[PDB]
């Protein structure tokens, strides 16, 4: 009984040698018929085999194989609620998914494992089923059906033993809540067992600051109920007999900082208990003996809780490191960035004692970079020495480059379009790039703005503006307004602080006009200027060459730079003339924005956003019709559109306008439209109060892989832009400003959305309050 | 591809990581010699069989 | 697709589909190639043919597990020299990543990570295969690349010769130094931890390290 | 909306209605709050011609039953442990023996309000929500609860005898564990998948027998109302596991008889040699003692979380979840009556006591039927 | 020149006064080094000269500065500690 020749059949992931091998008989080898069956169990036992069926011919054997393997599909059926890949894992947990040998022994394993995960959803009401479909030459599908009956649910917290406190007094420290009422809001509606572990934990940490050391939740027993659903914890407390934490015994190696670390374990003695502070007071003194370069202070309280007075004597034990811990650092995570500009913000510096704060401030600057995504580290301590740490700052950069643009003008007018383009930082490399411009029939017009925050390690913020505006209005071709418009403005961002930096630049403000309007609001200016535009015909010419002087100061104090959560900064910056200037003038601006969160963990944040101004003449001219503020949609006040708080741009009596076309744009010109004539477009105003109320909300549904970046932001926005400097006796024939008295309003959400090219926030929002006429855009996008 | 445009075997980046350039040496006078070789940088320079640069061949 | 064809009949569609140049279709047939036979006498060049279709279809990390797709399944055809020298490749290209350098513009002290990642390959090249038909690229690329590594490095030595923590220029100059023996940001480096030593009056050192830029300007 | 939220498993109603013996309420009664859908083992006990009811709330009833006039009723709402006045959750059912009516409480509380005024003739704390009703018994008030103890409380004025963990659950498992006596041993339950019979002195444990599994290592269904309290009608104990497995173990050592282990049995009486169960598909049937023998079983009541089969106006009553009651004739699968006096349900048993058929019902409370 | 608010930089890992007086001209390297570790700073070709060097600028006003070497034999016994001042 040896075997001549085994028949090897059953194949496709198992071939010949992967049977004959595990086959325990080998073609040569003595047959038994116990080996036989040996060859049956050892070649199912790869777990690739629907069957084996070992015969003989004789002793020339014969195995008999239908095939497991590759697995070809899994369906999942009743999932809606759970998405399938979660019960792909359970599946997977029995080490089975598509393209993987079936082992039919672990159906019930992938359904068990998968009621078991259905268990430990907060559910334990189901039985799956997987399905073995096969599939051709060797595969299946095992088609999986889930039957996901009901969740469990808490309704009742029934703590027992409890003795310090009442029972709904603890269970009003916990959340585990139904039903947001027709009058109330209340939250959750839904049961977990780690909420309970959370509660648990709500349960001692309220017991331990009241005193309670010996505080001890003796046993937890969840209502395991028929409905499935109710949950009742069988909460066994023992209150623990509130002592007072009444002297701390600080000792160990506290590395010749003993007195420091006393005053930082400094209580009352005849204070309750708090553990809270008690660990709290080890960590003063770990950031402490971290800041003196002890990157590893063992600090270990010790609660010698003293039942007898009902006191708490507080032991700690200290163990510093030694001095010079911070060797080197590294920087990681900007393929994107250049480092040294990265490096420039950070203040934890080589060749040093570790300051443990030092590590966190320049993480601080790079976590107020806004050219980061996430800012972390690896403060990885060089072994070997006590002084020896090399802190691995592993920066997640910015999603860098941004795209603006509003809603085309290309295939419509020639080869022309707007544009916009920011770099976020290209390369990082100490230049953020900001470019614009547009070439339309209307305007040729390209503009220049760059910065370097560090042409100096200080962060001295080399910024220049440059823009030309070859624009001419091509209405008819110059007919109405032009202005070759052109010019500088190099403003220095120079640190007065961290906190507080300070801005002064020139204003060269030279524009080019021509056959200007019949209009308003430019009339009073250049009358101021000394100039009579034309109120009748559109002939008129304006040239100014305005060298103005900038001014500006910043207050720093807010969380983040591409998406803060708490904070207040506070930004002043205006303009003044200098000799030199065709027009005297000022224009003194300044905008509000704190960030006051009503939920602390940053999911509803007051947005307060405001904005104000007011310029006026220097030498008793008016601050320019170019200078008028302005508001509407896309703005503060969004959900019009843009230019429509303000004074109106309204029109004289007006005629032959060179030719304005034949009805076409009619500004009271010659063709049609006679007398005084007005428009809903606001020409603006010397003086603006416009404000935006927002609030940050949280996105459920988003996935928050980005919605970290991405926040919801409803508003209710009102204000009012007005020229001071407006007749309202020449001009009360259309609509004439003194006043902020034009306070409209429009009210909605806005949607900011943080994509690979920035915040691209879009907003729905209503008119309610108009004032004047206001263009109006309910639904608002702005890129 | 349909989508494959402008990029290729061609390095995403600065584009000088294909061409190879070599350095020379550091060397320290009589008495100063700081070991520079004791990074993985000093590389096993074995030039042997195939090409350099974008040259060598793929499969 | 994914096609259950014959392995052949999966491979020649694959190879085809490499030089059809839509790569992500001999992705698709390649990999359903070795998802069904990747005992095939092609698989391995499959792998090889993977990471040619990967790392040309901007699908670099792929390429490295092809690469490992080859080391792992397929370790005959002894191409990992080739998948050591691809993974160096890929590493270069996967390091850093914006267009400018068409018309010459620099990329190289960003940050090196997966330049780092490409040394190591391209070590693994010139070392585990130091005779192959790959090892003369690596050889070249490697005494290349430490540099991008070096000017990185240099960097770091630039901002603290920029900021004036001397202490941490011999941290970072001397950290180039026992690094890089021929990059010439070391040798460039060299000279800032003298400026550094005359500063922290180490002028000893200073000089010490003087002849060295003397016998390094060689 | 709520369509297509989840894969609901599905629960099928009472088939075959019949009211072959008209059926009806001997009265109402109804208290009005009450046992609830919240679980509970409280449940009304029937003697002295008085309903004695209780509430959740507290409120424990004395109702002249006959036409459960409200003979007295004080609400027993937490007199002890916490603030008075809150609800007392009374979880174990009315128990009454003495001048005292027995009632287990979910904040771990054990009660004895007097069956002739309501005043709470003792009142002592036990270990744990009580997973049992209070088995006042030789002196004794054994209360099995969610911590698997035999609380022991003395009968006439309340004072913890002992208090020794048995047969204790994973969790709050939730069932029937009380402690019966039967041949002057404790004989106890437990929802852990076991039953016990230990000393019905201080409740020393002469032997403890795992039945089968419990919920928590297996994906059993905790839907089961275990009665894994003993049924002992023997020198055997009958019970379940919390797998509601049936069987046949010896009283005083634990030895299975037999095992009908046919799921989760909801209710179960040994009538006998008819050891009438309620099926895992609330399916009444009548096994033997001798081996679990199906006599009969009946898909006139399927799925319906039934109360135990009781006999009562010459037919097996047995009501449900759903305020159905239903009248098996009397063994052979088949309904005669059908009373839908109610339809919040019973949780509690009908007591076929006082010439009638005692449910509290859930919160469409205290009826006593008859047909 | 007259520019104000200059941020300042900050070396630490220099010997201070304990660490001077844990040891002494005699000591061994590690004998030295128990309370007062690695240096951040050796000879780049030379002997054990274990280098401290603090380094700090106020802003404006200089440097202040402790150069503290440790110049050990190649025994690595102490010979030299050596305190170098701001500039």
């Amino acid at each position: 009984f040896v075997v001549k020749d085994i028949h090897f059949e059953g194949l496709q992931r198992v071939a010949v040698g992967a049977a004959l091998l595990s086959m325990p008989v080998r073609t040569g080898d003595t047959v038994n018929d116990e080996d036989i069956s040996n060859t049956i169990r050892a070649l199912f036992a790869t777990g690739n085999f629907e069957d084996v069926r070992v015969l003989r011919d004789g002793d020339t054997l014969l195995v008999q194989v239908k095939e497991r393997p590759t697995i070809a599909s899994i369906t999942f059926s009743g999932n809606k609620s759970v998405k399938d890949d979660m019960l792909k894992q359970n599946l997977e947990a029995s080490g089975v998914r598509v393209g993987e040998s079936l082992d039919r022994t672990t159906i019930a394993d992938i359904e068990k494992g998968l009621e078991d995960f259905y268990y430990s959803v907060g559910k334990y009401s189901a039985s799956v089923k997987a399905v073995v479909t096969p599939l051709p030459r060797n595969r299946v599908d095992l088609k999986l059906v889930f039957q996901e009956g009901v969740s469990a649910e808490i309704q009742q917290i029934n703590i027992v033993g409890n003795h310090a406190f009442t029972t709904d007094e603890l269970i009003s420290h916990f959340q585990l809540r139904d039903e947001v009422p027709w009058w109330n809001v209340v939250g959750d509606r839904k049961y977990q067992k780690q909420k309970l572990a959370g509660d648990l934990e709500t349960l001692r940490s309220y017991y331990l600051d009241r005193g309670y050391a010996r505080f001890n939740i003796d046993s937890t027993q969840v209502s395991l109920t028929p409905d499935k659903k109710g949950i009742y914890v069988t909460v066994n407390i023992t209150e623990g007999d509130q002592y007072k934490l009444s002297g701390v015994e600080v000792s160990g190696n506290l590395a010749g900082h003993s007195a420091e670390i006393e005053q930082l374990t400094k209580i009352e003695p005849g204070e309750l208990y708090n553990g809270t502070k008690v660990t709290k007071m080890e960590d003063d003194i770990k950031k402490l003996l971290g800041r003196y370069g002890y990157a590893y202070p063992r600090v270990q309280s010790m609660p010698e809780i003293n039942d007898a007075d009902k006191t708490v004597k507080l032991r700690v034990n200290v163990d510093a490191g030694n001095r010079f811990y911070v060797r080197k650092i590294r920087f990681e995570g900007n393929d994107t960035s250049k480092d040294a500009v990265l490096r420039r913000e950070m203040r934890q510096m080589e060749g040093a004692w570790l300051g443990s704060d030092l590590v966190d401030q320049g993480k601080e600057r790079l976590n107020r970079l806004g050219f980061f995504e996430t800012v972390d580290t690896d403060t990885q301590r060089v072994p070997g020495s006590p002084d020896q740490v090399d802190v691995v700052y592993k920066v997640k950069e910015r999603n860098t480059g941004s795209f603006n643009f509003g809603i085309g003008y290309g295939t419509e007018s020639g080869v022309s379009f707007q544009a916009g383009v920011q770099q976020d930082n290209w390369l990082g490399t100490g230049y953020a790039v900001g470019i614009n411009g547009t070439k339309n029939d209307y305007q040729t017009y390209a503009e220049l703005s760059v910065t370097n925050p560090y042409f100096t390690v200080d962060g001295v913020s080399l910024g220049g503006r440059l823009f030309y505006n070859d624009f001419q209005a091509d209405d008819a071709d110059l007919s109405d307004y032009t202005n070759k418009s052109y010019g500088t403005d190099v403003t220095l961002g120079f640190p007065i602080n961290e906190y507080n930096s300070l801005r002064a630049g020139l204003g060269y403000v030279h524009n080019s006009l021509s056959n200007m309007q019949p209009q308003v609001a430019m009339w009073r200016y250049l009358y101021s200027m000394g100039e009579h535009p034309s109120t009748s015909d559109q002939d008129n010419s304006f040239k100014t060459d305005d060298f103005t002087f900038n001014y500006g100061w910043t207050y720093n104090k807010l969380d983040r730079g591409y998406f803060p959560t708490d904070g207040s900064r506070v930004n002043l910056t205006g303009k003044v003339t200098i000799p030199g200037s065709d027009n005297e003038y000022y224009k003194v601006t300044l905008d509000t924005a704190t960030y006051v969160p009503i939920d602390d963990d940053h999911k509803w944040v007051v947005l307060g956003r405001t904005r104000w101004g007011y310029g006026d003449g220097l030498g008793g001219k008016e601050m320019p019709f170019y200078e008028n503020f302005y508001a509407g949609g896309s703005s503060t006040v969004r959900g019009f559109q843009s230019n429509t708080i303000g004074p109106k741009a309204v029109y004289f009596p007006h005629q032959a306008s060179n030719y304005d076309p034949d009805y076409d744009y009619e500004c009271a010109t010659q063709d049609g439209a006679k007398d005084l004539c007005k428009s809903d477009d606001a020409v603006g105003g010397n003086a603006m109060a416009v404000a935006s109320l927002e609030f940050i909300t949280p996105t459920p549904f988003i996935s928050d892989k980005y919605a970290n970046s991405v926040r919801t932001s409803f508003f209710w926005d009102m204000g009012t832009v007005w020229d001071t400097n407006w007749d309202s006796s020449q001009y009360s024939g259309y609509p004439d400003y003194s006043d902020p008295s034009n306070i409209r309003m429009s009210a909605g959400i806005a949607l900011q959305w943080m994509s690979p090219l920035g915040p691209l926030v879009f907003s729905y929002a209503q008119p309610f309050k108009k004032y004047d006429g206001d263009k109006a855009e309910q639904f608002q996008f702005n890129i | 591809c349909s989508s494959d445009s402008r990029y290729k075997r061609q390095v995403s980046g600065d584009e000088a990581y294909l061409e190879a350039a070599p350095l020379a040496e550091l060397h320290a006078p009589a008495g100063m010699i700081l070991p520079v070789t004791s990074g993985d940088y000093a590389i096993p320079v074995t030039n042997g069989s195939g090409a350099v640069g974008k040259a060598l061949d793929i499969r | 697709e994914v096609p259950d064809n014959p392995p052949n009949e999966i491979y020649a569609t694959a190879q085809q589909k490499l030089q059809d140049g839509n790569w992500r279709q001999a992705i698709t047939q390649l990999e359903a190639l070795d998802n069904r036979y990747p005992f095939g006498p092609y698989s391995q060049q499959v792998q090889l043919d993977l990471i040619y279709a990967y790392y040309k279809n901007a699908d670099l990390p792929l390429a490295q597990a092809a690469i490992d797709r080859f080391i792992r399944l397929n370790p005959t055809h002894p191409n990992i020299d080739y998948v050591m020298y691809m993974r160096g490749l890929t590493n270069m290209a996967l390091d850093d990543s914006a267009l400018q350098g068409f018309f010459g513009v620099d990329r190289s002290d960003r940050d090196p990570q997966h330049a780092r990642a490409a040394f190591s390959d391209f070590s693994k090249l010139v070392r585990g295969y130091p005779n192959s038909q790959y090892t003369t690229d690596a050889t070249k690329r490697l005494v290349f690349l430490k540099d991008r590594l070096a000017k990185y490095e240099y960097s770091v030595a630039e901002y603290y010769t920029e900021r004036g923590a001397w202490v941490a220029v011999v941290n970072r100059v001397e950290g180039m130094l026992r690094d890089y023996p021929d990059t010439q940001a070391t040798r460039d480096a060299l000279p800032l931890m003298e400026n550094a030593y005359r500063q922290m009056q180490m002028n000893a050192q200073a000089e010490k390290v003087a002849k060295i830029i003397a016998a390094n300007s060689s | 909306l709520f369509n297509s939220e989840e894969d609901v498993v599905k629960m099928s109603p009472l088939p075959t209605v019949e009211n072959q013996f008209t059926p009806t309420t001997a009265w109402s009664t109804s208290v009005g709050s009450g046992i609830g859908n919240f679980y509970s083992n409280l449940h009304p006990a029937l003697a002295d011609n008085v309903v004695y009811a209780a509430d959740r709330a507290g409120l424990v009833k004395a109702l002249n039953a006959d036409d459960g006039k409200e003979i007295w009723s004080v609400s027993l709402a937490e007199k002890d442990g916490w603030f008075s006045k809150e609800p007392a959750l009374l979880s174990g059912g009315v128990t009454v023996s003495g001048g005292h009516v027995y009632i287990g409480s979910e904040k771990a509380q054990v009660y004895a309000l007097n069956t002739s005024d309501g005043t709470v003739a003792w009142q002592t704390k036990v270990a744990g929500e009580a997973l049992s009703r209070p088995v006042v018994s030789d002196g004794l008030v054994l209360i099995h609860t969610s911590n698997g103890q035999l609380q022991a409380l003395n009968e006439a004025d309340g004072a913890v005898k002992w208090t020794v963990n048995l047969d204790m659950p994973s969790l709050s498992l939730r069932g029937e564990s009380a402690p019966t006596t039967a041949f002057g041993a404790a004989v106890v339950g437990g929802d852990n998948g076991r039953v016990s019979a230990v000393l019905m002195e201080q409740g020393q444990m002469i032997w403890q027998q795992r039945i089968s599994q419990a919920t928590g290592s297996t994906e059993i269904d905790r839907l089961s109302d275990v009665d894994t309290t003993p049924v002992v009608v023997n020198g055997v104990v009958f019970a379940l596991a919390y797998n509601g497995n049936l069987t046949a173990l010896d009283l005083r050592s634990g030895q299975i008889m037999w095992k009908r282990e046919l799921g989760s049995v909801n209710d179960f009486i040994v009538d006998g040699n008819r050891i009438y169960l309620v099926d895992q598909n609330d399916r009444v049937m009548a096994l033997t003692i001798d081996g679990g023998v199906t006599l009969w079983t009946q898909s006139d009541l399927l799925h319906r979380l039934l109360t135990s089969p009781v006999l009562y106006n010459g037919n097996l009553v047995v009501g449900d979840s759903e305020g159905y009651l239903h009248w098996i004739n009397v063994e052979d699968g088949r309904f005669v009556a059908q009373q839908k006096v109610d339809s919040s349900g019973f949780q509690t048993e009908p007591v076929a006591a006082d010439g009638k058929l005692l449910i509290q019902a859930k919160d469409g409370t205290v009826y006593s039927i008859t047909r | 020149e007259r520019v104000v608010y200059r941020p300042d930089i900050n070396q630490g890992n220099y010997l201070t006064a304990n660490d001077v007086s844990k040891i002494r001209v005699g000591m061994t390297q590690q004998q030295v080094a128990y309370a007062l570790g690695t240096p951040l700073m050796s000879d780049p070709f030379g002997t054990n000269t274990w280098f401290y060097v603090f380094r700090q600028q106020p802003g404006h006003e200089g440097v202040t500065q402790q150069t503290l070497t440790l110049t050990f034999n190649s025994s690595g016994v102490l010979t030299n500690i050596d305190n170098k001042p701001a500039l």
